[PDB]
């Protein structure tokens, strides 16, 4: 493999991989701190160039952590198809980068070519990437998976209802999902982040919602966004089992930070054929985000565009119900401003649904980064163009606990509006008996809690 | 006229032509979430917006404020800093606020009691409010709490620009048994006074992981109050001491 | 009047209307520049709310220039409906953006509510609408016009073709004329900037692209957009006319540096009734933009926003096919980044629809900026989903002349194929018949010029 | 439990749940054979009511072989979801039937409701239902699978190309699949019985097959329906995995006849997921039929419908894409004619859609059974309003090697215009492109193998 190239006369070499995929990234705050960045525009674009002309044999061997150091590289390697490997491996990413935006693959030919792929390929298609192939490219790769409702089928768009409390509070966490219901959010899954990673209280914290849920024979799912450990013993305590979650890094030292080990999320698997009230053959959720492996110093010098496609790798292993990056989470550290939070949402989605899991994004930013509520309108109707299968929804999009701005009802209603889409089809049916929308529009008495009563 | 920071503003009904209005005023009590503001077609409505963003302006200020070095003094704390220098260093630098400076990790030897069994710590980190409004709530029955009917008990210090992980090199270079660490959260939408305590028993720069670490979150007047989340404290130090584990590593 | 509101117990004073309708603007350079930006960003949202709570007859009565002194501020008043006026003149603009906002509101409510309206309180509309508010508003409120095209139908999407050359070569300007039709490009006009503004290379100029439209029986319009006064001559000396420009700004002060009266803009109007091929009863083109009322020293003391709308206003009264913003022509003194162009963009397409003109955008950034092709391909897929009528199309939107990056040809399509939208229905005919468009998508044999030989 | 009921005055004493399913069963030649039939017909009809009113617990706790002696008893009672089971535990048996067959029951109810089931318990709502209950039943169970097709959806209907040859020449079977897509069929796969079983002559066959399959880029799967060791390795060899196959039988007894542990089929999963070209994520096929547990002394004194029942068990477990009863191959011994064949074919067909299974039928009998060709026509087309997933496909349906007669290629095509249903969506295009298909109807130049050359 060629590891340099000569732009304007200059020669840019570059020491390996890692480095390459590194530099070629579009500039991000993140990846400064790293100091795996360019120094400049040119050096970014020579890394670009040297990527493209790459194979995906150069890419699939050159793994950001080692095959023997890494149980996550394993799962990722030991995961592909080698038939549809050894058809691919002598293209160039410019050429893989082409193939998928061409009008002539379809949904099928990619379903056989992504098995072929590794991550780190995934992020690299991603790299040689305009924020309008983002977009396009992810738009004609769908990825439908199937819980008590449908997900991310074209003309669809879900989302995650959102009911956070300060203090786990029944009360609270009822009035929002009452509000999010009355705009129709809440087709991903009704999922409450706990405050307290306690068995006695994430069951009251389900039983809430599938009480409402029961009450009114609603096709979702609920979820309680505690420790897969205290989830999986919970459900066996008797608890009722909608999604599993737990959030994943794309490194094995990344997953120990989290307590996670892989046998955890098989055993998740395992619990919820065993117990979970969900009628199609998907219960597991995840949520992924760049800057995560390198809070964790579980980077190894990788970017953490590379370390975030890592994570689909991972995810794709456990076939989950859905996936969404949470793009803005953490802070300006990772993703400064408007412009890095948009680009990372576009690449993140893209990855994913190149990796060929259920992925959505939590359109979000933090009050430390140099962002506001405009960016989250700007990036979530960017990304339902690009068939993002769902975003989260709370009052004003104002999360009163994890303290930061996701997207509002309003926004899922003004999305499926704006772009004549559906909710999942279960959902929409139940919406339309409920009286809450015709014709994918919200009526006259919707996005009124009250009506519930 | 209206104050958009007033509690009328905050308790303020925008649903027209409500289907049961009492129920709309019961949900809008029984939750601080922006709930029951209507909306014009599937957007938000004009107050509600308006309110959004005013609340937005506060918590961009209320984030790169300081403590006042004067404040600090006041409370009898020892101050000390990380690597970082200054606010906006701050935001851009995690690695730096996980690291003591030079003269930092010297006055802590100098000024500190050795081998303790609990150490209380306590930064600013993202939110100055937050340590401001709790201070005096729960670090003297935290401190009456650990000293009466328990065991040695470190002297608390200020660390200024600190991150969660400092903990560990605290707990190194003090010899302690179990450090506690109350640091301000990231600041919210319409509130910024949230604090966390981060615990972790017997701390090792370079085997300690996140998940070794014992959580308390949200403790202020709208969440965990601060005396009633000190008790909670003592009794997780106690526990920690008992098991010689902390976080996923705990029992039940 | 109320010109004084108090937030978080501080009180907050303004002078008059001009300065509430500046200092409500989101941030950006032209209005620092300006001197007249808001301090704070409490003073920001204080003068949203001062604005809010203002009534429509409280900004109507006050427009930023007098009427005595401005000709633009007169043909602004002067072709109000009074009977409309009188109906919403008591309105706050809070009550006026739930009106527009409303699904209850149809497309025939708002049609004879905005002849009430004056630019300025079009302009207040938009001052107090988030990304969102402005993408939704925008998309219930289209406007239709016909040429030799019909634009802005919903489910529609049109392209200026834009083939200019640093000498006016007929070879180069016909070569990017066979690019862009390849692409489904030139449905909106194929119009080109000229070097010389002189009657004789207009005339060759149009010949050029009405030889294209001849030989291929092309479905659409020509224009070459020097000064007006050059393409009346052209046209009365015997060039083919299918387009009139004129650059426009929104004060006297202001069209008197770009050397226009408002006979010019009647006369153009004759002309075109006179000699236009023009099958429908449109045929003039407008193009505006942020900032040049405060380069010309001709926004007296007001916001580049207010001036912007005022544009419309202006546009309105001579019912042209199309207008489109120029968004970030200029440079950074008037809109710095990403942030600030994408607003703008938003805004502007949002003030043209309330306004009832044609509205388009050209999608566009210049070197000096602090901007790049990601970010035309962000704010030309968001304005696509709020309904704009048309972008431009240059070969990789590289303008080799005007010396700035706007669309490329491969974003029409792009927009198109990604949101199932068509070109205008008898354009998109003749590529069906030219084998170039097949179901709104690109055929194979389409983005090669040579096809038409 | 209650073991006994009274029948016109008369008390019908059952020993255990084993004889009460056995002799429910309508009349057959093997279960006479294996003297668990029914001494009457008032006998039969008092163990049918003795069994509706036994609940789904009795059932579940009882299966005819016990867990800790049988592992395939063991992989069945594990996959229970045990929250769906236990919401329909006390359900009689009488419920169950209404349950299924009501219009006020969804898919998605099913979907749930069925992973509560044991195989046993399957068997059971399948012994007191009708003709007319079987097939209106399995028609509103559909199951939906994909591998390079898709099969399964309502108003399709596939058919497997079955090219056996007695010394597996490579032009007779060429010659036969060149006829077989010429009427359509092969959507399902195309499946060869091989005569020898070894690599070479495995590598052999598979090479023909995919040589067809490439040549023509065929939108299908090859098979060679060897023994799953075998199979395996010859793929690990080199040879093109598309299904891989296994008999299989409702015993660990049976299993071992075989030659089976559930290893290799666990072994079979991992091997198609690393080498087989197949780009949905389904791959494996088995075939059953009732009588194979009894040849194999394997039937425990249980009767010939429960022990097929607990087939589908077992196939559940590994997900394949493809399910199908083989339903007269065996001799008179099991089923003796018409009546019975068509009987136990609905019977198969509707006990394999309610475990959840891609379940299809080769209609077929032997020469020394009780039947003729109209029996295949009869029960094919019975099938297919039942939603049958495929049926076979051999010239005139005469196997010149397995010697037996299954459906001809002209049956599918006879069942698709009769019914108005298509192929497979993606091998419909494929029949369309190669002009053999129009609008579900054969043209002209098909039924005429010459098409291809
Ligand atoms: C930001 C945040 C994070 C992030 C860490 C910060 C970073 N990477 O820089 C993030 C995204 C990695 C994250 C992960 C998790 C994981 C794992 C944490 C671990 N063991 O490493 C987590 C276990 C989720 C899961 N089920 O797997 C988790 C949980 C449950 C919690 C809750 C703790 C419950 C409890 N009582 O124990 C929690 C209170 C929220 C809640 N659910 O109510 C919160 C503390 C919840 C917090 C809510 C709140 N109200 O405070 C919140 C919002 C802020 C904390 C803060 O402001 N700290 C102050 C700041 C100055 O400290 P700092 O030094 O800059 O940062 C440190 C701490 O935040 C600490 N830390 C953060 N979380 C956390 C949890 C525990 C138990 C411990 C011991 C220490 C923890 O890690 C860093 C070390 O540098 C937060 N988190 Co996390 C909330 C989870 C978010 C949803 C999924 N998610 C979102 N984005 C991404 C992503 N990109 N990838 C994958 N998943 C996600 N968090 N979290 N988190």
């Amino acid at each position: 493999m060629k590891l340099k190239t000569t732009l304007f006369g200059n020669v840019y070499q570059f020491k390996d991989v890692k480095e390459v995929l590194a530099k070629a990234n579009e500039l991000r705050s993140g990846d400064v701190l790293a100091g795996v960045a360019a120094a400049s525009s040119q050096e970014r674009v020579a890394a670009k160039q040297v990527l493209s002309e790459m194979t995906v044999a150069d890419i699939r061997n050159n793994p950001v952590i080692a095959y023997e150091d890494d149980c996550v590289t394993r799962l990722i390697q030991d995961d592909v198809n080698e038939t549809a490997y050894n058809q691919i491996k002598n293209w160039s990413i410019s050429e893989l980068r082409e193939y998928v935006l061409s009008d002539e693959t379809s949904v099928d030919d990619i379903a056989f070519t992504r098995k072929g792929l590794t991550s780190e390929v995934v992020a690299a298609v991603a790299k040689i990437c305009s924020n309008a192939d983002l977009i396009y490219g992810a738009k004609k790769m769908p990825v439908i998976k199937k819980a008590n409702t449908t997900i991310g089928i074209p003309g669809t768009f879900s989302a995650r209802l959102q009911p956070n409390d300060t203090r786990d509070d029944v009360q609270s966490i009822a009035a929002q999902i009452y509000e999010g219901l009355s705009f129709g959010v809440g087709d991903a899954v009704i999922g409450v982040n706990p405050v307290t990673d306690d068995v006695e209280n994430l069951s009251r914290v389900l039983d809430t919602i599938y009480g409402v849920i029961d009450k009114f024979n609603i096709p979702t799912q609920g979820c309680v966004l505690a420790h897969v450990t205290t989830q999986i013993e919970a459900i066996r305590r008797g608890a009722p089992g909608g999604l599993i979650f737990q959030s994943i890094c794309g490194s094995e030292k990344g997953l120990k930070e989290f307590g996670v080990e892989l046998a955890m999320l098989d055993e998740a698997r395992a619990v919820g054929a065993e117990f979970n009230r969900i009628a199609g053959e998907n219960c597991l959720y995840f949520e992924t985000g760049q800057g995560s492996a390198l809070s964790a110093g579980a980077n190894f010098g990788a970017d953490q565009v590379t370390m975030e496609a890592r994570n689909y790798g991972l995810a794709r292993h456990y076939d989950p119900f859905i996936v969404n990056t949470v793009v803005g989470f953490i802070g300006p550290e990772y993703l400064y401003n408007d412009r890095q939070i948009i680009r990372a949402g576009l690449e993140d989605h893209f990855m994913g649904k190149l990796s060929g899991i259920s992925m959505g994004c939590d359109c979000c930013y933090t009050n430390h980064a140099d962002a506001d509520q405009n960016l989250n309108e700007n990036l979530m109707i960017l990304l339902a163009t690009a068939g993002c299968n769902y975003i989260m929804g709370m009052p004003l999009g104002d999360d009163i606990m994890l303290n930061y701005q996701t997207t509002a009802f309003h926004d899922t209603a003004t999305v499926r509006q704006l772009l004549n889409l559906r909710p999942s089809p279960e959902f929409e049916r139940w919406l339309e008996s409920m009286g809450i929308m015709a014709n994918g529009r919200l009526t006259k008495r919707a996005g009124d809690p009250s009506l519930f009563f | 006229a209206l104050d958009l920071g007033s509690a009328e503003a905050k308790a303020w009904i925008g649903v027209e032509n409500p289907h049961r209005a009492d129920v709309l005023t019961e949900l809008r009590r029984s939750t601080v979430a922006r709930v029951c503001t209507g909306r014009a077609g599937p957007r938000p409505r004009t107050q509600a917006l308006l309110r959004f963003l005013a609340d937005h302006s506060r918590s961009k200020d209320t984030v790169l404020k300081e403590v006042p070095e004067e404040w600090v003094k006041a409370q009898g704390l020892l101050e000390v800093r990380s690597e970082i220098s200054d606010k906006n260093l701050y935001l851009t630098r995690p690695d730096m606020g996980r690291r003591l400076c030079a003269e930092a990790v010297e006055a802590l030897k100098a000024q500190c009691v050795a081998n303790p069994d609990v150490q209380v710590v306590i930064s600013d980190g993202l939110s100055t409010d937050a340590i401001t409004v709790n201070y005096e709530e729960i670090l003297p029955p935290l401190m009456a709490g650990l000293k009466q009917a328990g065991l040695k008990v470190g002297t608390p210090f200020f660390v200024r620009y600190g991150r969660v992980k400092i903990e560990d090199q605290i707990g190194e270079i003090l010899g302690a048994k179990v450090v506690i660490l109350l640091v301000g959260e990231r600041p919210g939408l319409g509130q910024s006074e949230s604090l966390s305590c981060y615990a972790v028993y017997s701390p090792r720069m370079a085997t300690t992981v996140e998940a070794d670490r014992t959580c308390i979150s949200n403790i202020h007047q709208g969440g965990t109050p601060p005396v009633e989340a000190a008790a909670v404290i003592v009794d997780l130090a106690k526990r920690m001491l008992e098991q010689k584990a902390s976080g996923i590593n705990m029992t039940r």
